[PDB]
RNA sequence: CUGGAGAACUGAGGGGGGCUGCUCCUAGUACGAGAGGACCGGAGUGGACGCAUCACUGGUGUUCGGGUUGUCAUGCCAAUGGCACUGCCCGGUAGCUAAAUGCGGAAGAGAUAAGGAAACUUGCCCCGAGAUGAGUUCUCCCUGACCCUUUAAGGGUCCUGAAGGAACGUUGAAGACGACGACGUUGAUAGGCCGGGUGUGUAAGCGCAGCGAUGCGUUGAGCUAACCGGUACUAAUGAACCGUGAGG
RNA sequence: GUCAGGUAGAGAAUACCAAGGCGCUUGAGAGAACUCGGGUGAAGGAACUAGGCAAAAUGGUGCCGUGCACGCUGAUAUGUAGG
């Protein structure tokens, strides 16, 4: 996702939580690594659009190969052998849901206080590294 | 313009109008282990910050042998109303020099 | 860390920007010709709309009567239809005495 | 199992780390002849050190704005500007700093010693192929001619300049050794012209009364840099140089 | 050693001007890895050090307190005691 100012939240009893607010397009994978070719398991995803004229064809044809429309950079997160993913698959943010602490970067365990798919935002509670309009990864937190 | 979008909602369109160096009560909700009290709290606004949903004022109220400084967050819940009782006739944004007033009649 | 004193660099951009309105083109660094245009296009604007504190205000930048002459009576005019950019900076090789970068700066005007 | 580029991964090894104390539930429990009264695990509340670090809480801010003393210039009064440390004092919207706010140490697994512990080896966070089994996985571009000829990774001539990258110019919050984020005319990164918000808190000019020093109407208005929301009628344009043409 | 104007001021200090004398014999852009020197910056104002040193604070006089007045006075008086 991208980092996008900052601001706070007031609760009903009376409390201020100061939140980092994310937004996070639509992630859609564009290669899948597995044992018999890269030894592990990992997606490759991007997200954003680039300029045609900008981004040069050998990505070009590395997205027009997954059906994919060209994003801006790539990221790839391993696999916990416990869920699968199809090139071209589409990911949005109410995968956080069900998850209270996220990882930004690193910056760990911060409370997730809403997200909401409409917007294709996130909120996070505290600081994340950056600048505004910076890159962020947002995973969950592994210290359970 | 997304903060923006995310604030507006938020917001509270109910804000009284009051300027610098005015008389001012201001209601505040109070928790006492689980009861919900409004407290009333006296005093002359000596300084107002703008900044939208981040917008405060500072009120000071001279207690029983010192005064006292309280900045209130006014798009909080914790306040609930904000009463006018004088129009204060200052002519500066920050009444800071208060710590060591005429009225309007507009 | 930038994520003349200044009463110098002041004075040098005031007495600049009048001879630049005086004489339509001024020869000088090309450094100096790109920090005088955040001095020199804001004048244009103001001179565009004619009022006496506009007048006023426009005389208290550059302290002289004859550019404010200058300004508010063809300066303003031949700007009004053009929304910014009535400056044009020409590099012209470098100063012989100090192999600085020179280019010239000037008005876009002078079309006869 | 050495052709020439632009990305995403596998992480051996190495470096920074294994905070502390108290209360509550477990519990009028274990041990002991009574009183006194657990330890560990779990949860919650402070302080210290480090990374991130500004929507909100303070301070600072030699450019803008308000007020003012002595003197002077702009042929004048009024209205300004420059100098006297930023003339002196009182504030603030962007960038930089913490007191405040927020996160991290704990738990699990194989191997302990003494007689199955906060130390070692891990898990968490940051960095990592000048780590030679020699560029894994994915993607983009390339099938061009004659002589000499001791007939073989030999030399010479002619034709060609892709993919990708660099320079120059508009930007540089990565903290000046700079090949780095993007954008460079199907073009809003910066320097302007507008609108909105904040700060400054009643300007210039005109009018009534007092015919003075103030205040009111005019007017919550005028002005406002690096920022927010729009607009290319200005300028980053169009030719080179560098890197090749089927890979022992 | 002498001659050294006007305003402000107690003065021969200091600041601001006229006349006169000058820009001092390398410059144009970019910003600080803090080598140096000032103003300002929360305060349990001594948590530093042998010594609160050097800074800062401070200084005055439309004065009755062992705190008050201070830049301007329609008017008293369109200049009051008086040389």
């Amino acid at each position: 996702g991208k980092k996008v100012g900052m601001t706070r939240i007031f609760t009903e009893d009376g409390v201020s939580i100061p939140v980092t607010v994310i937004e996070v397009e639509a992630n859609r994978v564009t290669q899948v690594k597995d044992l018999a070719n890269d030894g592990y398991r990992a997606i490759q995803v991007t997200t954003g659009a680039k300029k045609a004229n900008r981004v040069t064809k050998p990505e070009a044809g590395h997205f027009a190969k997954a059906g994919v429309e060209a994003g801006r950079g790539l990221w790839e997160f391993r696999l916990a052998e416990g869920e699968e993913f199809t090139v071209g698959q589409s990911i949005s943010v109410e995968l956080f849901a069900d998850v209270k602490k996220v990882d930004v970067t690193t910056v760990q365990s911060l409370d997730v206080v809403r997200v909401d798919a409409e917007r294709n935002l996130l909120l996070v509670k505290g600081a994340v590294p950056g600048a505004t309009g910076s890159d962020l990864i947002v995973k969950p937190a592994v210290k359970a | 313009n997304i903060i923006k979008q995310l604030e507006q909602e938020q917001m509270k369109q109910d804000v009284p109008s009051f300027r610098p160096g005015d008389t001012v009560e201001v209601k505040v909700w109070v928790v006492e282990g689980s009861k919900k009290r409004l407290q009333a709290f006296e005093g002359v606004v000596i300084a107002i910050r703008n900044r939208g949903l981040h917008s405060a004022f500072t009120v000071r109220k001279i207690s029983n042998g010192e005064g006292v400084e309280r900045v209130f967050q006014t798009h909080s819940p914790v306040v609930d109303s904000i009463s006018v009782k004088r129009r204060g006739a200052v002519r500066k944004a920050k009444l800071y020099y208060l710590r060591e007033i005429k009225e309007r009649l507009n | 860390m930038r994520h003349r004193n200044s009463s110098h660099r002041q004075a040098m951009f005031r007495n600049m920007a009048g001879s630049l309105v005086r004489h339509e083109i001024i020869k000088t660094t090309l450094p100096k010709a790109k920090e005088l245009r955040r001095v020199v296009e804001p004048l244009i604007t103001l001179a565009k709309t004619d009022s006496v504190a506009n007048r006023r205000l426009a005389f208290a930048r550059t302290r002289d009567n004859e550019i404010v002459a200058k300004l508010f009576n063809e300066l303003g005019p031949r700007f009004a239809s053009r929304a910014g950019g009535y400056t044009r900076i020409l590099k012209c090789g470098f100063r012989a005495g100090d192999n600085a970068p020179m280019a010239y700066i000037e008005l876009v005007d002078r079309s006869e």
